[PDB]
């Protein structure tokens, strides 16, 4: 059992904020290598934020350093993606992945930034 | 919304383990029982040793001494990551509660 259900996607203005969540079911998030990906139509998919298992650290793509912050809540087994100072170049469908030997992902959620 | 387990008995054992982790620094009798499980089963926390970072009255950069690979007095104070058990306890201790 490997479930990944993204939620929290929506429409926000340029410079606004948005918070995504990745409700994982079937394994503890605290001991899982999880990362947030995104892909806009036309462009190629890319990883933007990541948090490794235990205290192996977090990692961010250069285009989102300082703006995005990945978090990990154990009471809800959910990985969050806090997106501050959003740009129209961040308009994409955001997926959360898990690497446990192989890769598993979810359906994704739509994020759109106007102006 | 997310859950680690699907069975009712397994998920409630998971919360019971996490509940007594909250009562670890509030009671010496409670802390001694968890120190045996963490020492005998060679594990730390519910799912990972990083669970202790969320426990109030648990000092920063500190895990219980029973989490150390070699249990010595005070080994958990300002612990090193390479000297403790990172794997959690819940799965290996009560995995037989699954359906």
């Amino acid at each position: 059992q490997v479930q990944l259900v993204e939620s929290g996607g929506g429409l926000v203005q340029a410079g606004g904020s948005l918070r995504l969540s990745c409700a994982a079911s079937g394994f503890p998030v605290a001991s899982g290598n999880m990362a947030w990906y995104r892909q806009a139509p036309g462009k190629e998919r890319e990883w933007v934020a990541a948090i490794k298992s235990h205290g192996y650290g977090t990692k961010y793509a250069d285009s989102v350093k300082g703006r995005f912050t990945i978090s990990r809540d154990n009471a809800k087994n959910t990985v969050y993606l806090q997106m501050n100072s959003l740009k129209p170049e961040d308009t994409a469908v955001y997926y959360c992945y898990v690497y446990v030997g192989w890769l598993y992902w979810g359906q994704g959620t739509q994020v759109t930034v106007s102006a | 919304s997310g859950y680690v387990f699907r069975d009712k008995v397994m998920s409630e054992f998971n919360n019971n383990f996490r509940q007594q982790m909250e009562n670890y620094p509030k009671n010496s009798h409670t802390a001694s029982i968890l120190d045996r499980m963490q020492a005998d089963f060679k594990c730390c926390g519910a799912a990972s040793y990083t669970d202790w970072e969320k426990i109030p009255s648990m000092s920063k950069n500190r895990v219980p001494d029973s989490c150390c690979i070699s249990v010595t007095v005070g080994c958990g104070i300002n612990f090193n990551e390479k000297a403790i058990h990172k794997e959690g306890c819940v799965e290996k201790i009560g995995g037989w509660l699954r359906k």
